[PDB]
């Protein structure tokens, strides 16, 4: 190791769902469900053009 | 507004205008 | 003779992950009100939710035509035949307060005292009873 | 675990601590027939542990060199692949989306002109 | 708070409106609400 | 009837493609930046030993470590007397 | 006495004035336990640095009886010193050498258990990408014969009505 | 000579390392962080200590991080009383424990 022979792989782990929801001093959980169906018109903006 | 929006009650009608500029 | 330590999760995470995702990452939203999400991502996702309204609207069977449909780009034309007000949004919700009414031949227009239409409207609304015919 | 490193890391952490054990005895009724069973205990583990980190784990035979071009392979056959999906994907929902807006106009059309 | 409010140059007369308005919760119930989603 | 089915099958079209999106984007990710992994187990081996990154060897339940390096390192080392 | 005044009084201008691309630290520096500077372990290999005992078979089983015989004659040893004369520190020697020695064999455990882990990740990550496109790929077919379906429907429905 | 190896990590690592510290977090808007016009220009000018462009003594992690969220004017504004700090620093204590107790 340190400058040995590498191979350029591809490393692709699990990153679906990790500790994302703040906790309070331990026992934390998961909250994404990923829902796409209902994120799809969720976007709670100003229609009013400001960009 | 957000906040919670429950202004239910009745009313809904008054008028909320001004314009007392002519010796009136 | 420390053993050398693996922490599988940990090693995974900073293997390819070149971020803090395996940690609290409400520091700016715990002491501040910042934004979540839909920051600039609306620019683009602004075309893909038309699309899907206007489907919805074909889709949901509207009322007769009444001489009060109208159809248009950018959003759901409520009405602009005559005097007719005209509205869009912004199951599925229902927002309202686009526009307004139109008339001429003044005497100076009304003002905002018009909220008593939209809390009607609101409560129509939120009753779910029949949207489209009131 | 089931790791290679994990359990040589316990292996030796086991030795160590047989090792330990036997100096402590060397060097230091009943009670004494129970050390010698916990020492006899700790033996049987550490050679079962060595036994296992000796067969299970891969030894210094079957380089990862081929396998890691192997893999490299697989990996950019398997980016093709998605590629090709992706852009099947990518055409079919081109197609939905233009087939669900003719859907769309026509019903439109149909209602308002009846 | 000193640009605008509400309304400045905001003058009765056909106000009347209001006079009609006082018809319409009549011609029509208000729905309950209810629902601050 | 036909407009129905249609706009099922839209539906299962968009949430396949919107898959099949956030997986292109996750490997164009992944495929932009990447180095060596000569480079990545240095830098595993530099963070792994001390208690920087994560649980050092020296871990007991319920350490008392915290998401800094440490305080003499940083009371008295290189990282608070860089300059003075 | 934390805070960026110098660097950021030397990069504070506009244009190409400000600093170049930081090259390789290739000087003195104590970031973490080394000195920033790479191509530099930091333990030894067992076979490089001091005398080559073991044979190139580096067998488990040979290593694993050779640490238990040095083991055993350091422990017969102490027991020796102990009994006959605290003359000899042969026993604090034979100590450090041992520890010295694990910890070499858990730098080379650790060394070879992470092309395997990296190699078994990779095989991992490329069955799940072969999975998901096969899974894409069902759904793009499914999606594609739902099509044709409701587009035949709508055909037939024409001609009976 | 003294442009390119006597400040990329003698006194950029260290110091993004220190005030980006949660230990040094209160102890560093006494001297002056984010009051100062060209004190975040200049640090966004050097925000490349950590990025995909330089992974070639990538020993410092979190630097950008400090300037991208603490110095938005946001974050550095508020958190200044005691009962905010000692909530940051509580919730931030436990992230040290990813390992154990993520299941």
């Amino acid at each position: 190791m340190s400058g040995v022979r590498a191979v350029r792989i591809s490393i692709e782990s699990a990153c679906e769902k990790q500790v994302h929801e703040v906790g309070l001093d331990g026992t934390e959980t998961y909250l994404p469900p990923l829902s796409m169906s209902q994120n799809l018109a969720r976007l709670a903006q100003r229609i009013d053009f400001s960009q | 507004y957000y906040k919670f929006p429950k202004k239910k009650d009745v009313e809904f009608l008054p008028p909320q205008l001004p314009s007392d500029k002519f010796k009136d | 003779a420390r053993l050398p330590s693996f922490a599988i999760p940990y090693a995974i995470d900073v293997l390819t992950t070149g971020s803090y995702p395996r940690l609290p990452t409400c520091i700016r939203d715990k002491i501040i009100p910042p934004d979540p999400i839909t920051k600039i991502e609306k620019q683009a996702t602004l075309h893909q939710l038309n699309q899907i309204l206007r489907h919805r609207l074909v889709t949901t069977d509207l009322p007769p035509q009444l001489a009060n449909l109208t159809v248009a780009n950018g959003r759901v034309k409520f009405r602009v035949e005559g005097e007719f007000e005209a509205t869009l949004t912004v199951d599925v919700p229902w927002r309202l307060l686009k526009l307004e009414i139109l008339v001429e031949d003044k005497e100076l227009v009304h003002s905002m005292q018009i909220s008593f239409i939209h809390q009607l409207v609101q409560s129509r609304l939120f009753a779910d009873e029949k949207p489209l015919q009131d | 675990m089931a790791d290679r490193l994990t359990q040589l890391q316990d292996a030796v952490n086991s030795l160590a601590d047989q090792f330990c054990n036997a100096i402590g005895v060397l060097q230091q009724a009943n009670p004494t027939e129970e050390y010698a069973q916990l020492f006899a205990a700790l033996i049987a583990r550490t050679a079962k542990d060595i036994d296992v980190l000796i067969d299970s784990l891969p030894s210094e035979e079957s380089t990862a060199a081929l396998q890691a071009a192997s893999l490299y392979k697989l990996e950019e056959e398997n980016h093709e692949a998605a590629t090709c999906l992706e852009d099947v994907v990518y055409r079919g929902d081109m197609l939905l989306e233009k087939i669900q807006s003719a859907l769309a106009d026509i019903a439109q059309s149909q209602l308002k002109t009846r | 708070k000193a640009k605008r409010k509400e309304e400045p140059s905001s003058i009765f007369q056909r106000q009347r409106v209001d006079a009609l308005l006082l018809d319409l919760r009549q011609k029509f119930p208000p729905k309950f609400v209810q629902l601050k989603p | 009837q036909l407009q129905k089915q249609l706009k099922e099958a839209e539906q299962i079209l968009a949430t396949a493609v919107y898959q099949a999106k956030e997986k292109l984007k996750s490997i164009e990710k992944a495929r932009k930046g990447a180095i060596s992994s000569e480079e990545i187990i240095k830098y595993a081996h530099r963070i792994s030993a001390s208690n920087a990154v994560c649980a050092p060897l020296t871990w007991v339940p319920g350490d008392p470590r915290r998401p800094y390096p440490t305080d003499l390192e940083m009371r008295s080392g290189l990282l608070g007397q860089m300059n003075n | 006495m934390q805070y960026i005044k110098e660097y950021t009084d030397e990069n504070i201008q506009e244009g190409l004035a400000p600093k170049p691309p930081p090259p390789i630290k290739d000087s003195y520096m104590m970031f973490g336990n080394q000195f920033q500077c790479d191509d530099l372990i930091i333990r030894p290999l067992e076979s490089q640095g001091i005398e080559r005992l073991h044979p190139m078979q580096f067998d488990h089983k040979k290593e694993l009886r050779k640490l238990n015989m040095s083991i055993l004659i350091n422990f017969l040893d102490l027991l020796d010193i102990l009994i006959r004369s605290p003359g000899s520190i042969k026993r604090e020697e034979k100590l450090e050498d041992l520890k010295l020695l694990f910890v070499h064999v858990h730098h080379l455990i650790n060394e070879y258990r992470p092309h395997q882990a990296r190699e078994t990740l990779r095989v991992m990550m490329e069955v799940q990408k072969r999975q998901r496109l096969e899974t894409a790929e069902r759904f793009q077919k499914h999606l594609e014969r739902v099509i044709e379906m409701i587009q035949n429907c709508l055909a037939s429905l024409p001609d009976d009505l | 000579d003294d442009a390119g190896n006597r400040l990329r990590f003698q006194l950029e690592l260290e110091f993004v390392q220190c005030l980006a510290n949660p230990n040094y977090l209160n102890f560093l808007a006494q001297r002056g962080y984010f009051k100062d016009k060209a004190f975040v220009n200049y640090l966004k000018y050097l925000l490349y200590w950590k990025d995909p462009e330089y992974a070639k003594y990538l020993k410092y992690p979190q630097c950008l991080h400090m300037l991208e969220l603490l110095q938005y004017e946001h974050f550095r504004k508020e958190l200044v009383n005691a009962q905010c700090a000692k909530f940051i620093d509580e919730q931030q204590i436990l992230h040290w424990q990813h390992y154990s107790r993520k299941r």
